[PDB]
């Protein structure tokens, strides 16, 4: 009731609620674009961490999973330190916002 | 039942064709559905004017007047103001004054040197209408919107006693790895090419010509063994933009062997042949080619009627 109402207001609200993220993941799976949210969540993790060695490995790891031309979950982006992926995270955020999120709100998963 | 794939490189106009299918073979857009695009028109309009202004900084083009520097600042200050779908008169004024400026216009003329939406000039020249508190986007406004597609999106419609299952896909390099998911039992492929891309470069690689990218892609799709028994349709789209462009910008940018004249009719003919020559199995297969303006409903209606008649022909044999 309240939970669904809040997901409709903005993508920010959806991505902050972990149950919202679960239902949205399930929607992206059906449209073969789950890499987008996964990449976004990965960047939010990356931001929080302070350990230079734990950060360098994860930065490599995000690059190999999501950003490489050989990467299996390569994200559709307009081609170390915590906020180094900002531009890219914002781009994928806006890709979801105007496209798949828009369809999510019209879906059975939601209604 | 008919399985239809919309394929093509990014920004070739696949999603615009999908919208046309709703306009022609579903029920049009409702007013409420048009209201939902208002935010997208404003974002497209703002990001376009911003792209031009950042380009001026890179390309070192000055403003026609010094006072526009203040208008530039205020643009970025108010850039997020339209996200709940309201363009304040303050913002409208800023965008108006910037767009009128001779320097901005000189940069817009050079758009080829950076990345800019095709619909930029369409919205910006129509700012007065777009600005009104009461503004409801028109179907043309909605068709003109730019929203990058990610993933695979299925749609249903009916036409001449046939159930169309239609698949819209993203066209950027990254998205193409996912295409293999819906290649089974494909009745027809509509492959879109942006005619007006001949002098542009890829969003994902500023060194590669967009047309050459599109040809390489068509080469791959056209000759794929999944589609030996698939009716392959080619939509040379953006003919309207191509017509304005070919006067200003020579085709030798794209095909340096071209010896013909820079005129709509010859240039368009040459492009068609370039694509059709990529068909390896000319003895077996045929390409059905149409020049389209995807944003033009009467044009898309006629072209799709012909395409449907071809599909009907090729599903008796
Ligand atoms: N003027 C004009 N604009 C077009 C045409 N086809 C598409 N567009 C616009 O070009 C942009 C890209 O269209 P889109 O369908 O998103 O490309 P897609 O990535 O292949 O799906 C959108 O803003 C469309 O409105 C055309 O034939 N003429
Ligand atoms: F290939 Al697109 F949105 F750029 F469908
Ligand atoms: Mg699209």
């Amino acid at each position: 009731l309240k939970s669904t109402a809040k997901w409709a207001a903005s993508l920010e609200n959806l991505l902050e609620d972990p149950e919202g993220v679960k239902r949205f993941r399930e929607f992206l799976k059906k449209e073969f674009s789950e890499e987008n949210v996964l990449f976004w969540l990965a960047c939010e993790d990356f931001k929080k961490m302070q350990d230079k060695t734990q950060m360098q490995e994860k930065a490599k790891e995000i690059y190999m999973t999501f950003l490489s031309s050989k990467a299996s979950s390569q994200v559709n982006v307009e081609g170390p330190h915590p906020l180094m992926f900002q531009k890219l995270q914002d781009q994928i955020f806006n890709l979801m916002k105007y496209d798949s999120y828009s369809r999510f709100l019209k879906s059975d998963l939601f209604l | 039942e008919v399985k239809l794939l919309l394929l093509g490189a990014g920004e070739s106009g696949k999603s615009t064709i999908v919208k046309q299918m709703k306009i022609i073979h579903e029920d049009g857009y409702s007013e409420d559905e048009c209201k939902q695009y208002k935010v997208v028109v404003y974002s497209n309009t703002i990001q376009s004017i911003i792209a031009i202004i950042r380009a001026m900084g890179r390309l070192k083009i000055d403003f026609g007047e010094a006072a526009r520097a203040d208008d530039a600042r205020q643009l970025f200050v108010l850039a997020g103001s339209a996200e709940e779908g309201v363009m304040t008169p303050e913002l409208a004024g800023v965008i108006k004054r910037l767009w009128r400026d001779g320097g901005v216009q000189a940069c817009f003329s050079r758009s080829r040197e950076y990345q800019l939406n095709d619909s930029a000039s369409y919205y910006l020249n129509d700012l007065d209408r777009i600005s009104q508190s009461n503004y409801i986007p028109t179907q043309q406004d909605v068709l003109r919107t730019r929203v990058k597609t990610t993933g695979i999106v299925e749609t249903h419609f009916t036409f001449k006693d046939l159930y169309f299952k239609m698949f819209d896909v993203g066209g950027q390099r990254s998205e193409r790895k996912k295409w293999i998911h819906c290649f089974e039992g494909v009745t027809a492929i509509i492959f879109c090419v942006a005619l007006s891309d001949y002098d542009l470069v890829l969003a994902e690689d500023e060194e590669m010509n967009r047309m050459h990218e599109s040809m390489k892609l068509f080469d791959s799709i056209c000759n794929n063994k999944w589609f030996t028994e698939t009716s392959i349709i080619l939509f040379l789209n953006k003919k309207d933009l191509f017509e304005e462009k070919i006067k200003r910008s020579p085709l030798t940018i794209c095909y340096p062997e071209y010896t013909g004249s820079n005129t709509y009719e010859e240039a368009a003919a040459y492009i068609q042949c370039q694509f059709e020559d990529l068909n390896r199995r000319k003895d077996t297969k045929e390409i059905y080619t149409h020049f389209t303006c995807a944003t033009d409903t009467k044009n898309v209606q006629f072209v799709f009627d012909a395409v449907t008649d071809v599909i009907i022909k090729n599903n008796l044999k």
